[PDB]
């Protein structure tokens, strides 16, 4: 909801809510954010392709 | 010799609000997970077992506490928490800021307990990082025992209800207190009670007969200050067991097994790690103590 | 030949306890210059070298075990061992000056007399170190009666791993280790770790995980279980490895022996003897450091674990049930 | 066809190589001094520790670095038609007849030892 | 039977100052950074009309 | 090493065998597939580099 | 002598390891600082105009 | 021989005529008990469909 | 043809040998290896 300059800042430095695991058999949610490098551009735009 | 220091990296600048609480409790014992210098903030809390949305179970939390390494704070910088470590068997300065305040002296004794009086007072929340930190409580052994006595008595008499003044109050010389039970998972507190039903009915099978006849001679007329539990009336059960004749070598074999099973009740009434204070300063609130994991 | 004698002048005077820190006050602040091992942060450079840090490597902790010296009949202590086995000292009465009885866990399997499938691997190996079992049972004529009243755990004192055995024909000398890591005799600069058979050891921390804390300390526990097989009293000794604290492991040991507790106490609906009620006892054989990998070995096969950096600290027997 | 239609939502993951551009002199860097700390001294070994501390500050106010998706390397998510079992997320909720609940759980459903096309992907039903 | 070769890797260090990544940065060696609590850089922007 | 940077899990081997098949069909007999392409030299040279 | 001098080669190469795994620590953290403040093109391009 | 109701869309994509896929490179190494559930167990769907 | 940890005077090469060693040794690229962690990574002693 906040101003879009803060949403540019928080987009890269904050892994957003409910991501998915990589490399493991099913889509689990990752709680260990020491390693995972995913960027999900579906929250800012609020779409589904 | 050895080094012991833990500096805790942290991903957001803390606010002045939560910096004031951490500065107020600058000497404080809290467990943490891994034994390294650099450490995430999600290990420093006791809140990995005691959360808000999950119902805490204080026995399991206390069961959790004897596994972990323990730590004392040194500084609270605005980015990083800096802590020192407690290892066997090392003398160390310990300084109580613990809010349900009790008085210590030289040659006292201590033990570490989960927060059992006021969770809101003993846990500060970090909205900056989203993870909350739970401090444990250090108690002398006499009240260290007497809280676990009242907590096991509670889970027996909450199951019978399937009121509060007898079940949730810890008694002590001069003060009375309130245990914090609103949402407790009793199931880890009941496997302890399941093993009490194992020992206590074995201890009812090997009762010595001469010690029961000693009470039938005692509590009827000989009234003592510490026998006021029975209120001057014999129980109906004690009259039923002493019908046999007394013989000495029968009770010799009974009192050895009575002796050996009271060695086993150490395992079910264990506190956490124990702290042997040899010197305590009064006006400075610091102490000196050697840590012993048992 | 004094060059041989000056070597002992070097090595004895270099290998002593550190002396007491005592400096006269008239010298002044020179005592603070003699506090070197308490200092624990050393400066690093752009390219540090051994010549930069030969002072940081010099200050070391003061560690020393306390050995035991045992003189054993060579019929009991089998002449070949893997040099790191754990020991016990059975004791009944001082009959002579110094003749001592020692029990390895493979020797204590044979006095037990339990079934083969309880420990399927060491039964073959302990039956070739010994006879049918009556080569050892003639020393203890009370093995039928110590198992009934339950006195057998009160007569064993856990001592620690082997260091050296000098073997003769009729008498075997055995030097074991208490209080810590015993120095290896034949290999220099080496440390004898403790070797357990894989059959006797029962691990306790094992999970899918399906999270538990790490620490500095994982403790090997011994156990000894009084039971009855073929309507005859017999014992069972197992080992346990966990760093969970003493309040959990007594609850974790009872879940392991749930079946054996039930099959015994079906008997005492008919006969209730108070001597029979004692069931087990648990000692503390000393600590292991966290995350040291137990290394599997095999000898003739007999699979045998080994633990690096095992330091010993004996405890009493406490009677669980 | 039952009385209702339904939509289905997936996810997808793409191993992507990236181009990171960074303009000149955008961060000021501060470099301390390394030290050696000795701890966890044991009988077989002695462990050391070499630590270093860094302060980094952003020189300018505008954005001075830009990342970009450049090259697709793989697709991991397999775009599978596996759907999510609500029996797994919500194991507490069940039907009143415990004999009928074990019937519907039979007719719908670590089980997979190997997967051929790729990492399996859960769907939903709205 | 014979030894024919006895071969081994050598790790050549790559300094940060000789990477070309350091062209995106400004590097100052600072002797006592453990003493510092907080750093601060302050901007004054005038805007003509 | 962009595929095996996570370690060869069960889901990396499947993504890697699914590229053994796709290169066996699309890029095979490459000097015979480039007799009938328009690029020609540019296809063989990127195949042979 | 060849036991001593082959053990001083161990402890240097165990300590050249310690410093040259810390120069990788610079190059890691400086690159990780850049990626926290690097928004993508599609967000930043229209804000650039 | 095959049921007359088998799909034609199986015969276009290159998989084996067993009816189930037989890729064993996908599953775990040296686990013979786990690689047999791919070939012959029908509690699971085949890894193709 | 046996592997042995004798303290040879190992020679130095220009080329790197580190690309895909974590997942080649574990999945069996080459027979007869041995991984050495920590204090084991040393040229131990000579005994003839």
């Amino acid at each position: 909801n906040r101003g879009l300059y803060t949403l540019v800042n928080e987009y890269s430095a904050r892994l957003a809510g409910a991501p998915a695991t990589s490399t493991t058999d099913l889509q689990y949610v990752v709680v260990n954010g020491t390693d995972v490098f995913l960027d999900q551009p579906c929250h800012m735009l609020q779409e589904a392709y | 010799a050895l080094d012991k220091s833990i500096v805790v990296n942290l991903t957001s600048r803390l606010f002045a609000d939560e910096l004031a609480a951490l500065q107020s409790k600058i000497g404080s014992v809290l467990p943490l997970g891994d034994c390294h210098r650099l450490q995430n903030i999600q290990a420093l809390g006791l809140g990995c077992v005691c959360s808000r949305e999950t119902s805490p179970d204080y026995i399991q939390i206390m069961q959790y506490l004897s596994k972990c390494t323990l730590a004392v704070l040194e500084e609270v910088r605005p980015d990083s928490l800096r802590l020192t470590r407690m290892d066997p068997s090392d003398n160390l300065q310990i300084k109580n800021v613990y809010a349900p305040f009790f008085q210590w002296d030289s040659n006292t004794q201590l033990a570490v307990l989960p927060p059992l009086f006021s969770r809101k007072d003993s846990t500060i929340v970090l909205e900056s990082n989203g993870f909350d930190i739970v401090f444990p409580m250090v108690v002398p052994q006499q009240l260290g025992h007497a809280i676990l006595q009242q907590l096991l008595v509670y889970h027996i008499y909450s199951k019978i209800s399937a009121l509060d003044l007898y079940t949730t109050n810890v008694s002590f010389m001069g003060r009375t207190y309130r245990l914090d039970v609103d949402n407790t998972d009793p199931r880890t507190a009941l496997r302890v009670l399941d093993d009490l039903s194992m020992y206590l009915c074995i201890l009812s099978a090997l009762v010595p007969r001469g010690c029961l006849r000693l009470l039938t001679a005692l509590v009827r007329h000989d009234r003592h200050p510490l026998t006021e539990v029975f209120e001057g009336v014999v129980p109906d059960e004690v009259t039923r067991i002493d019908l046999d004749q007394l013989s000495v070598p029968d009770d010799i074999t009974r009192m050895r097994v009575m002796f050996s099973y009271l060695q086993s009740l150490s395992s079910i009434f264990n506190l956490g790690p124990r702290l042997h204070v040899y010197a305590y300063s009064a006006e400075t609130l610091a102490a000196s103590c050697w840590y012993s994991p048992r | 030949q004094a060059e041989n004698a000056a070597r002992l002048g070097r090595q004895v005077l270099g290998l002593l306890p550190p002396p007491t820190h005592r400096v006269s006050l008239t010298r002044g602040p020179e005592f603070a210059r003699g506090v070197r091992d308490l200092l624990s942060k050393y400066a690093a450079s752009t390219r540090p070298t051994v010549g930069s840090l030969h002072e940081a490597l010099r200050q070391a902790p003061f560690r020393q075990p306390t050995y035991g010296d045992f003189l054993v009949y060579s019929q009991t202590f089998s002449p070949q061992e893997p040099l790191g086995t754990f020991l016990f000292s059975f004791k009944q009465e001082d009959n002579g000056s110094s003749m001592d009885m020692l029990l390895t866990p493979t020797s204590l399997f044979m006095l037990s007399g339990m079934e083969a499938a309880k420990a399927p691997q060491t039964h073959k190996v302990a039956g070739v170190w010994y006879g049918s079992g009556s080569g050892l049972a003639d020393f203890i004529p009370n093995l039928s009666e110590l198992m009934d009243t339950g006195e057998f755990h009160t007569l064993l004192t856990p001592v620690g791993p082997m260091v050296q055995s000098v073997h003769s024909t009729f008498v075997t000398k055995v030097t074991s280790a208490m209080k810590g890591v015993g120095l290896a005799r034949d290999e220099p600069r080496a440390h004898v770790g403790l070797t357990l058979p894989c059959d006797m050891l029962v691990d306790l921390d094992e999970s899918c995980p399906m999270r538990e804390p790490a620490g500095l300390n994982v403790t090997i526990y011994a156990s000894l279980v009084y039971l009855r097989v073929n309507q005859r009293p017999s014992m069972a000794l197992t080992f346990f490895q966990s760093g969970k604290g003493f309040a959990e492991v007594v609850a974790m040991i009872k879940d392991h022996f749930t079946d054996v507790i039930r099959t015994k106490y079906i008997q005492l609906r008919h006969e209730l003897y108070i001597n029979r009620l004692v069931f087990g006892a648990v000692c503390t054989l000393g600590t292991v450091p966290f995350d040291s990998h137990p290394v599997h070995q095999s000898l003739n096969s007999l699979p045998v674990l080994v633990f690096a950096n095992f330091e010993a600290a004996c405890g009493p027997w406490t009677v669980f049930l | 066809h039952p009385g209702f239609a339904m939509t289905v939502v997936r996810t997808d993951e793409v191993l992507a190589e990236h181009i990171l551009y960074c303009s000149r002199a955008s961060t000021s860097m501060f470099v301390g001094l390394p030290s050696v700390v000795r701890r966890e001294v044991r009988s077989d070994a002695v462990t050391f520790e070499i630590t270093h501390e860094i302060a980094s500050l952003h020189t300018a106010l505008g954005y001075s670095s830009v990342i970009a998706p450049a090259h697709v390397a793989a697709i991991t998510t397999d775009m599978g038609v596996h759907c999510q079992d609500l029996f797994m997320i919500f194991p507490g909720d069940a039907y009143q007849d415990r004999q009928l609940h074990d019937y519907i759980k039979m007719k719908a459903g670590e089980n997979l030892p190997g997967l051929s096309h790729g990492q399996l992907a859960t769907c939903e039903i709205i | 039977e014979a030894l024919l070769g006895v071969y081994t890797n050598v790790v050549e260090f790559v300094k940060f100052l000789e990477t070309a990544l350091a062209a995106a940065c400004v590097n100052t060696e600072f002797k006592d950074l453990r003493r510092m609590i907080d750093g601060k850089i302050q901007f004054k922007i005038s805007m003509p009309t | 090493p962009v595929y095996s940077e996570r370690g060869l899990k069960k889901a990396v081997k499947s993504d890697m065998v699914s590229m053994f098949k796709a290169h066996l069909i699309e890029h095979s007999f490459f000097l015979d597939k480039a007799e009938l392409m328009t690029r020609g030299k540019q296809y063989v040279l990127t195949m042979l580099s | 002598f060849t036991e001593y001098a082959g053990a001083i080669k161990t402890i240097t190469s165990a300590l050249q390891f310690g410093m040259d795994a810390l120069e990788r620590g610079l190059v890691d953290t400086v690159l990780a600082v850049k990626l926290r403040h690097a928004p993508p093109v599609f967000i930043l391009k229209t804000l650039g105009d | 021989p095959t049921p007359v109701t088998s799909d034609v869309a199986y015969f276009q994509t290159p998989s084996n005529p067993r009816g189930r896929a037989a890729c064993v490179v996908s599953c775990d190494a040296y686990s013979n008990e786990s690689a047999e559930r791919l070939l012959y167990d029908h509690s699971i769907p085949d890894p193709a469909y | 043809a046996t592997l042995e940890q004798r303290p040879f005077p190992y020679l130095a090469t220009e080329a790197n040998l580190l690309t895909q060693i974590k997942e080649s040794a574990a999945d069996g690229l080459f027979k007869s290896f041995q991984l050495l962690l920590g204090k084991d990574a040393r040229e131990g002693s000579v005994r003839f």
